[PDB]
């Protein structure tokens, strides 16, 4: 009602039990265990560095 | 219709290889020694009288990997990976059992390449096909007839199976497309006997310039119009050739004898 303090709104999430997942498939979607970047590298020999 | 490899031929992987990774001293495609500066003509005459030994391991390598990119098994853009993957297990399980192999392998798929440089699916078609009709079994065995044959002879035509219906393709990029599976089931109530599909219209139009049919059945007449209409169709372009030609020394002229012609 009137004679009350105005309003701040704040939202936040609460995520529990669950690993935050970023597969390693360029559409980010899961179309088999072997993903197409991964078989990308599969016969390169490289090293590369993650940053 | 890219190459798709660099060698001029596409066929010889081996000669391939030879283009791609040997001197353009040594190959052949198709002066004066001893007045030459005392440093070359020593080298030459060093080497001649000492052949320097090489490995065939990389010419060989190469070798397969132009043959993979022929086949297409191995695409334009991993022809490098491939090539290093190749090398890579290459050395790491060389003997001279391994290299034998090696050339047994390029000697095989050179022959392969060489002898190979759509039949089996019409096989089934016509074996799912019955073969037993009610209404004479002559006109239907000379339109199997001549449809083999001028599958057999078109240069590059496709037969295939589309789920449950068979389907001919007079070329791989073209845009004349015959369901034989409906076509043939619509002949069928009219093989000995304006009511046909346009589909078996067309498959008949195709294999009207490819035919032993009884002129006096139905479709012995259909293939007979069919056989006038096409060459109706030739001496017309001749004609309408000759006439444009002669008429251009306009667009609407083309109009007008167009009109005037179909």
């Amino acid at each position: 009602d009137p004679r009350h303090a105005l309003r701040d709104p704040e939202r936040k999430f609460l995520c529990d039990r669950t690993l935050w997942r970023i597969p390693f498939s360029s559409n980010f979607m899961s179309m088999g265990s072997l993903t197409d970047l991964g078989q990308n590298l599969l016969y390169a020999n490289a090293a590369h560095a993650l940053d | 219709e890219a190459p798709r490899s660099l060698g001029p031929a596409p066929s010889n992987p081996s000669l391939q290889a030879l283009f791609q990774s040997q001197p353009s001293a040594e190959q052949e495609w198709h002066g004066d020694f001893g007045s030459q500066p005392q440093a070359n003509r020593f080298g030459a005459i060093l080497e001649a009288v000492v052949p320097p030994r090489s490995d065939p391991t990389h010419e060989k390598v190469l070798a397969i990997v132009n043959a993979l990119l022929e086949t297409q098994a191995i695409r334009r853009d991993e022809a490098g990976q491939m090539y290093t993957a190749l090398l890579q297990r290459v050395a790491r399980y060389n003997s001279v059992n391994v290299q034998g192999n090696l050339d047994r392998l390029i000697q095989d798929v050179k022959e392969a390449l060489a002898q190979r440089e759509s039949v089996v699916a019409l096989n089934a078609f016509l074996s799912t096909q019955p073969a037993v009709v009610e209404r004479g079994q002559e006109n239907y065995v000379a339109f199997v007839s001549a449809l083999k044959l001028m599958v057999t002879e078109a240069p590059q035509s496709e037969v295939y199976q589309a789920g449950p219906s068979f389907f001919f393709q007079t070329s791989r990029h073209g845009s004349q497309t015959v369901n034989l599976s409906q076509a043939f089931d619509n002949l069928r109530p009219l093989w000995g006997v304006s009511l046909l599909t346009p589909n078996t219209r067309l498959l008949l139009l195709l294999i009207a310039p490819f035919t032993g049919i009884s002129r006096d059945s139905y479709l012995g007449h259909l293939l007979t119009l069919y056989r006038e209409t096409i060459g109706n169709t030739r001496v017309d372009e001749t004609t309408y050739n000759e006439i444009t030609e002669v008429s251009r020394a306009d667009a609407s002229n083309l109009q007008a004898t167009l009109n005037y012609l179909l």
